[PDB]
């Protein structure tokens, strides 16, 4: 398994957190580009707003 | 729906442009900010 | 045991049982990779298991 960098989520200007819909699914840092991956395989893919 | 890159050959083959006939309010932004 | 080749297509039509796997896959965890990488490696593992 593959150590991956966590965020529990994004909070646009201080004010708006957005959240991953999904709780099986882990937005990570892949070193400044954020990805989402299921928190039980590692198939990565990019975010989109309706996540 | 969700982005994956790859095409992997047996998919619907088609331009960005004609995607809006296959999923309705499909908005191209960049083309759409250079015609208006 | 055809129930497993069987998959879900019109007439008693069947699908290769790498498909069937990969739906299986899908079930756990939507695979974001066009390319089976895990089938070659799963295939020999499970006929080393059986053997
Ligand atoms: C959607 O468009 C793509 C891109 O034009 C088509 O996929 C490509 O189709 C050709 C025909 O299906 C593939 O066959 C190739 O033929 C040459 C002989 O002319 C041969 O040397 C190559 O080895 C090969 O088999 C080509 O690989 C393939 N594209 C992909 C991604 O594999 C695809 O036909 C069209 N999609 C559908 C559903 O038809
Ligand atoms: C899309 O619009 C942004 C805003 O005008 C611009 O940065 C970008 O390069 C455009 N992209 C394309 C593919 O034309």
């Amino acid at each position: 398994y593959k150590n991956v960098k966590a965020w529990s989520g994004i909070c646009v200007d201080g004010i708006y957190g957005y959240v991953l819909r999904q709780p099986n699914l882990v937005l990570y840092s892949d070193n400044g580009v954020f990805r989402v991956t299921s928190r039980v395989m590692f198939q990565p893919r990019l975010p989109v707003l309706s996540d | 729906f969700v982005q994956i890159y790859n095409c992997n050959v047996t998919f619907v083959n088609i331009s960005r442009v004609e995607l809006h006939t296959v999923i309705p309010d499909y908005v191209d932004v960049n083309k759409t900010l250079q015609e208006f | 045991i055809g129930g497993m080749v069987l998959g879900g297509l019109t007439s008693a039509a069947a699908i290769p049982f790498s498909l069937a796997l990969q739906a299986r896959l899908n079930y756990v965890a939507l695979q974001t990779d066009v390319l089976q990488e895990n089938q070659k490696i799963l295939a020999a593992s499970f006929n080393k298991a059986i053997n």
